[PDB]
């Protein structure tokens, strides 16, 4: 039950990216667009769980440069298989965040 | 020039008005809408956080389907069906049978919301949700259809929900309770929030990870593409939950989530649990069923629940204990009664596998190991009559799944019974009994498969008669051991 | 006991077709399991509230057929081919929006046309949303998956029209900021005489819960009236006021509306295989025709003033 | 006549439907349940099989019949050992 | 020897790459060429489909065997090669030889 | 309504006119156009049999690329690089280095026809041809690029054509002879007809068959998609051929086809022959190299040549003998000089492979097997300095490939030499010397890599110096035995 | 021999500051024919094609020591060109379909069909000249990033040709007695208004220096066609109630502005060498009077009785 | 002094560049060719190695030098056994 307590008492937020050409660009973008957050990556081969504590931003500009081809933010849903945190999305960026601290 | 969505999106959901020629209650009746007395004006602050617009939707979904079908076409000759382990093929059969037509049922849940939700944003996102579940149902019929010519069991991708087979009844009882049998706000809370940000990830991403390990990229690519749609339309539940909390309905919201989570847990323990710990070949088990549970349900879903302002369910510690024990007993039941399944369960108890099970669940060998020992000796002695049943298991009046407990050295089994309106009901858990008591009119006159057996509805009143009643049309479609007991050569 | 049988080339329920089953056949036919048990549509207590709803409003409909599942969409659309089709049409419409904005088309409409649009065009988002909600209801109530699938796509098309109207209302507001575009449409829908016949019709139509009456009133009465009395008169008025965008946009929406009329007429023909259904449908048509005619008359009066 | 019970056998993993008869002794009931459990999923063992209402503390007398017992059809019983 | 025999053939027809067109093209070849014996050599990545002298694939039959709407011009997505000369139009493609060896 | 192609297509190729302000010969100069004095009016009867139009082209090619890239993306974790046999990885490295920038050069061949062909339909189909080869060059750079981070040898997908590596020179000498170095009508005959209905199928469809057997569906799917483009734009050659024959130029047409076929044969015996019979693991060999040659070149291509009115090439019987012998010796040269390649050759002479070789090429063990006996014994006795060369092979002045013959029990080797303008040239066959004699100005002052070595252009004049001259920038880039001699442990 | 680790990208890109894009990976430094000045192609150094490339590419007066650094400002690759043009071309084809349904061609002002026959349908010859000319720049240009822009410009030219052929045929169905699709070659060869253009193109197509070919085509000829042919036709069509032609030309003008963009970027790259200014200005001045003559002759024919 | 020839050794599979000296006897030429062939791709054998012009019937005498032979640089020779 203490293993379950510590699993629940987390503040990890961020995208779950399915296997494909967005995995490494999203990881690079997460690192670049959140300086001073530690970015964690769990690779499950069919998907990758990308996380940071409390808040994680992906900007369209950085993702376009890391992907290497023109990119619209709405296209991320081709490869965003799930996510942790609440989501706030617009044409310029997507923000994954929690309102509470556990 | 084009104008950015932010500038005109509000007009797309400026669609509430004050009815004059009918009452507000005639237009949105409580039994279909579930507004809990919250007036129309209050629903207009509903703000879906994962937006889309019709032009973007059809463009992006065109690209999603092009990818899914191109991969299927390019791998048609990869010999997946011929070279896969039989337990993997059994996983495909159970997934497609249990899911495909249930996805099509989810169209009706989304449609319930598109017509009867008082929130204009909800009615539009539910319209895309209707489209998404159409996609999901059609994909998961189209993909197994090519295997009909290999194996009659793949016919159950279409046939399962049209049968009275016990696991189809369990799936229909759940989805009809959560999806198609309740008002729009209940659907928003129980389906899109509770199920589709929780257990749907176990089945469509956790299983994708195993599929990728097993080398089935057609399937892994398929179900992970499906999950990208779920991620968008599941976001309809959060704002509904927030609206109910801010209008004094926190208690009712908590109860619906509590109920929905438990009902999904019992069904997914019998479908996904055996797949991840027994059907999937050992070398392809990316994580254990419990480790996936702690990732997706405890670590992700339950934390998101707290962030929205809800509490841990009252049954939290019961749920954690169930995670260690329930699916091992569900597996034994599904296997021992394999002739009643439309897939071929893999027993999954070679020594190598029993070592892994012991490391993932300390004490496994002293519990379910004791039963598998008796079964293994009967197979080694060619007493095959002792590994097929002559009776039916007792079945929960809620989950429609056999009543189970922990066997072996510290044996414990509890049935939770209930007298109600002159009838005696039996439930597999405290929570299942509680779910019944939250809404008796939903359940009280339903008869489970064993209720029907004893009421004379199944003739002849034998195991063979139950199999005809369950809809089996040939010997080939009845489940058998996935490896024809070749695993006993290892014991 | 049980017999040994060979695998089939398709689903068991399609194995007796003369021809090879189409993609449409494979993914669309006989998916409503809620029509299997007359006593319990859904796998719950036979008198659960939603079972009672379906037994009253679907099973007990006076519109009757022993094989609704045999219905076929004449276009045989599936999700995949709907999106293929509509991505082409909708990218065409969006390209029109782009090029006509580059041309400053809205600046060159005849004087006063922005007030006609604010009054007679921008409140159509309410009417189109009612069609969306109404189509979703026929979807969930229809007694066959091939019927429901046509209703799903018609629900998506209604949202498409709603979104066109929202986009153009905002864009028109940028050239004509003093006309109430994007500000007063709810008040016009609720209070303006020219809209009250339509609003009365949809409020009543949305409370017809019998699936057959819902289908007949929506697809055989309401939707043809909108084609004849709103879409085409708007094209004529646009022509008279040097709006060259609106006739092209409406021609794209009229493509959707003819597709809805095609599957609707196909279902009527299917239903008329039972001779009793002719009286049932004609009765519903006569019941709803007067509300539809008053709706059109009031709208056309307002468009003329 | 037929008398259906739901029975959980000591060390098994589940509760099963077992139809006994109204005039069966408790010893006869236990043997009818053991037919569906012992040597199938439960090892045989020495000792006397006792029948009780599910989860309760008291054991039915071995000579008592189902009719003399307080039991109603479809009630849950345990078959356990001393 | 073996070479002269290999050269002196009159086999004509499409080479279809692995994908959803292999089985419908084989069925179409058989349906649209009754009284021709259709030969099929499966190399996993492609299938070589042949008849003697001429082989026709019609749009109508292909669209029926495929199970979804089909234009002749889309055959190019999966027509990786062919034997024979080609005569293609909106209604069919014909593979054929002018000479008889 | 839309009007059908067969209603306006003729106007798309009604583009010839009578020039007035320059002469016809200035507009279409013979050295660029190659019309052989056939007047403009005669070229208007050119009728391409595999038509397309701009709207159909962009729509269909959009679909082709969507499939190619989405299959690549879905399989990126299939572990191809790490799990494939090294012989298969070497096949990829060899293919991408030899082909990718060669495809981009074929854009110029198509551009030559788009500007300088007198046939209007040729000029239009060559425009789509330009686009097709652009596609092929970009696909075959994009696909290997992801492996750069794993292995410097994948850099040669880009670098090979910028180097003086000996196989790179052989490829450029061939492609500059038949694609970029001749007039438009020669391009039509030598590239689109001879090469793109002949040997291209060996590399892009024969290899795809081996790729599917090896389980590399990204590569199989890619190169079979490339082949669908070639099938269309290769049909430019037939109508040019027929027009030449109708206008009295059959002899010149026959010579061009005879030359292009032999030149392509020599190059693909060194690139594809070793791949199909030695690098590809035995269990993945769909057919032998010779079996593929009889399917694609003898059975398909040469029969098509006959149908269009041309004759069997004069060297027919030399060709047939070469198919039996040449690539086995080319394999031995590439492997023994493996340090000069940018891929790692697999020896492919385990006893199991040698049985396969003997069955597919009776007498193999008494010829090349004699040499592999000596090599194998040195490897087993750790006399490794004798499995690496200390001199250069002599090289053909036409094909740029080492001069080989049949080794072992019936040794036969022949060099065909020629004095010309105070220089001594050596050719690997009668046909290669004949090709040189058909157009000495094309070739006479070209210096093969051994000519360069002896003339002082390679410094230092050592094997090390030659390797550096060839463009290798690090030890890791030079070829090794694919399996690090682990094959010897099975002998 | 040194040891080096694997690189993240091609050797020639490994020292970029930024991550290589798709465009960088598949487009840059692909002309191996520029590596050896005395032997562009791997043949005899004095082979006919090697002498051609030594004279008309290597010896061009327009000089730069890193042509390969040129970058298409749109950074188009084959994949994204087809994505873009499938959208624009399916838009144009939908316009053709719908304007046909409306019978647009019957409503043009009387005599417009004769102006189309004389001033529009022979553009297929002009557009094919641009196609041929673009293909020549492609094969002669000294960097693959330059050649790639020319390939897509060649395809765009054929797109315009195919528009003109389709519309010529379509228009001839409403007006069978105007010579549409029958007399274009004779007008191209003999009609005064076309002879300025035909002389320009025939001489331009015989300018074999890659630099002079590029400057004359993309900096002189093609801007004149936008300014003196496309836009005056749009204005003429407006006067004559042809509403299709301005929309079609608007789509072709998007192609033309893209050609102008990469053209200007190449000039800016070239002007890093100060010597190239006088070379480019010299060629502009040399070709401009021919292009002005061509425009004046075409416009006087266009505005005639 | 240095004298390049192209040499084919009996039972080998290729022709190789071998540099000899103008004053080398045919026996020394033979040993220098054999250095690049025997025990690498060709089994050693008993016998006297001889040199001839490529595919010629005549052999050059064992003691004859390259200078005496009339061979030109980069001509093709065979080395064979008697
Ligand atoms: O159910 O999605
Ligand atoms: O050559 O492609
Ligand atoms: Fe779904
Ligand atoms: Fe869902
Ligand atoms: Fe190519
Ligand atoms: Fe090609």
């Amino acid at each position: 039950s203490t293993l379950a307590q510590q699993a629940l008492h987390n503040n990890n937020v961020g995208p779950i990216i399915r296997a494909g050409d967005l995995v490494e660009p999203v990881i690079e973008t997460a690192e670049i667009d959140n300086p001073g957050k530690e970015i964690t990556v769990e690779d499950r081969r069919a998907y990758v769980r990308i996380a940071a504590e409390g808040e994680l931003i992906l900007t369209r500009k950085t993702l376009e440069e890391q992907l290497g081809r023109p990119f619209n933010m709405q296209e991320l849903e081709i490869n965003l298989a799930s996510f942790a945190g609440q989501i706030q999305a617009d044409e310029d960026q997507i923000r994954f965040y929690f309102d509470k601290t556990m | 020039a084009m104008h950015p969505r932010k500038d005109w999106y509000e007009l797309t959901r400026a669609t509430n008005w004050t009815p004059s020629y009918v009452t507000e209650e005639q237009l949105f009746p409580e039994r279909m809408s579930g507004h809990m007395g919250i007036p129309l004006e209050k629903w207009e602050s509903y703000d879906e956080p994962y937006k889309t617009s019709y032009p973007e939707y059809v463009s992006i979904q065109r690209e999603k389907d092009a990818g899914a079908y191109s991969v299927k076409a390019a791998l048609e000759r990869a010999k997946i069906y011929e070279n896969s382990d039989p337990g993997w093929i059994s996983t495909l059969k159970s997934h497609y049978g249990a899911i495909a037509v249930g996805e099509y049922a989810a169209v009706t849940g989304e449609g319930r919301m598109a017509r009867f939700s008082k929130a204009p944003g909800n009615r539009n996102m539910a319209t895309f949700g209707m489209m998404d579940e159409l996609r999901h149902g059609q994909l998961q019929l189209f993909f197994p259809h090519e295997y009909c010519k290999k194996d009659r069991q793949f016919d159950w991708a279409w046939r399962a929900y049209h049968s009275n087979e016990w696991a189809a009844i369990a799936a229909k009882h759940f989805f009809d309770d959560i999806i198609t049998g309740r008002d729009a706000i209940s659907v928003a809370i129980m389906l899109t929030f509770s199920f589709e940000t929780g257990f749907t990830n176990m089945q469509f991403l956790g299983l994708a990870a195993d599929a990728a390990e097993a080398g089935d990229y057609t399937f892994a690519n398929l179900i992970s593409s499906i999950a990208t749609d779920e991620s968008r339309h599941a976001q309809q539940g959060g704002p509904a939950l927030q609206l109910l909390i801010e209008n004094g309905k926190r208690e009712e919201a908590q109860k619906k989530v509590d109920m929905a989570i438990w009902r999904a847990w019992r069904l997914f323990a019998v479908l996904t649990g055996p797949v991840m710990d027994y059907y999937t070949p050992l070398e392809d088990r990316s994580q254990s069923f419990k480790e996936f549970m702690y990732e997706w349900i405890i670590g992700q879903f339950e934390r998101s629940l707290i962030d929205l302002g809800l509490d841990k369910p009252w049954y939290w510690d019961l749920f954690l204990k169930d995670i260690d024990e329930l699916h091992h007993s569900y597996h034994m039941g599904v296997w021992y009664w394999r002739t009643t399944a439309w897939w071929n369960p893999a027993a999954g108890v070679t020594p190598e596998e029993r070592d892994w099970l012991e490391e993932k669940y300390p004490g496994w060998n002293k519990r379910w190991g004791r039963c598998w020992d008796v079964i293994t000796e009967n197979v080694l002695d060619d007493r095959m009559d002792l590994v097929s049943p002559e009776t039916l298991p007792s079945v929960c009046n809620m989950s429609q799944i056999p009543l189970v407990g922990v066997p072996g050295d510290d044996w414990n089994i509890e049935v939770f019974s209930l007298e109600h309106n002159g009838r005696l009901y039996h439930f597999g858990s405290e929570v299942d009994r509680w779910v019944f008591q939250q809404d008796p009119v939903q359940y009280q006159n339903h008869m489970n498969i064993v209720d029907r057996f004893l009421a004379g509805q199944i003739q002849p009143m034998t195991l063979d008669g139950a199999l005809k009643y369950m809809g089996f049309q040939s010997i080939e479609e009845m489940g058998k051991d996935a490896h024809d007991f070749a695993w006993a050569d290892k014991c | 006991s049980f017999e040994s049988k060979k695998p089939m080339r398709t689903w068991s329920h399609l194995a007796e077709m003369r021809k090879k089953p189409s993609e449409y056949d494979i993914v669309s036919r006989k998916l409503h399991y809620s029509t299997n048990n007359p006593d319990s549509p859904w796998e719950l207590s036979p008198d659960s509230p939603m079972n009672l709803w379906y037994k009253q409003y679907r099973n007990a409909s006076p519109l009757k057929h022993d094989n609704w599942d045999a219905f076929t969409d004449p276009d045989q659309l599936v999700y995949r081919t709907y999106n293929l089709m509509q991505d082409g049409q909708e990218s065409y419409v969006q390209s029109l929006f782009d090029q006509f904005n580059e041309r400053e088309h809205d600046q060159m409409v005849r004087e006063g046309w922005e007030h006609t649009m604010a009054r007679c065009y921008s409140p159509l988002r309410y009417l189109f949303h009612c069609l969306q909600m109404s189509s979703a209801y026929v979807q969930q109530m229809a007694p066959a998956s091939t019927i429901s699938n046509c209703c799903i796509l018609q629900t998506a098309d209604s949202l498409r029209w709603l979104t066109h109207t929202a986009y153009r209302t905002h864009e028109l507001s940028l050239t004509y900021p003093d006309a109430g575009l994007g500000e007063h449409e709810r008040e016009l829908w609720e209070k303006e005489p020219g809209w009250q016949g339509l609003r009365e019709l949809m409020e009543k139509q949305l409370t017809a819960f019998d699936w057959g009456e819902a289908f007949v009133s929506l697809n055989l009465v309401v939707k043809p009236m909108i084609v004849e009395s709103i879409f085409k008169p708007l094209q004529q008025q646009a022509y008279e006021n040097n709006d060259t965008l609106l006739p092209l946009l409406i021609d794209s929406q009229l493509k959707d509306a003819e597709r809805h009329s095609r599957w609707s007429k196909a279902l009527v023909k299917h239903a008329l295989e039972n001779p009793d259904n002719h009286a049932v449908i004609e009765g519903w048509i006569e019941k709803w025709r007067p509300l539809a005619d008053r709706a059109a008359e009031a709208y056309l009066s307002m468009l003329s003033s | 006549s037929a008398f259906p019970v739901h029975a959980a056998f000591e060390k098994d993993f589940l509760v099963q439907l077992v139809v006994v008869d109204l005039n069966d002794s408790m010893d006869q009931v236990a043997e009818k349940v053991a037919y569906h459990c012992v040597n199938r999923r439960v090892a045989p063992r020495e000792g006397v099989m006792r029948v009780r209402k599910h989860r309760s503390t008291e054991l039915f007398p071995r000579d008592m019949t189902i009719a003399e017992s307080g039991l109603n059809p479809t009630e849950v019983i345990d078959v356990v050992f001393e």
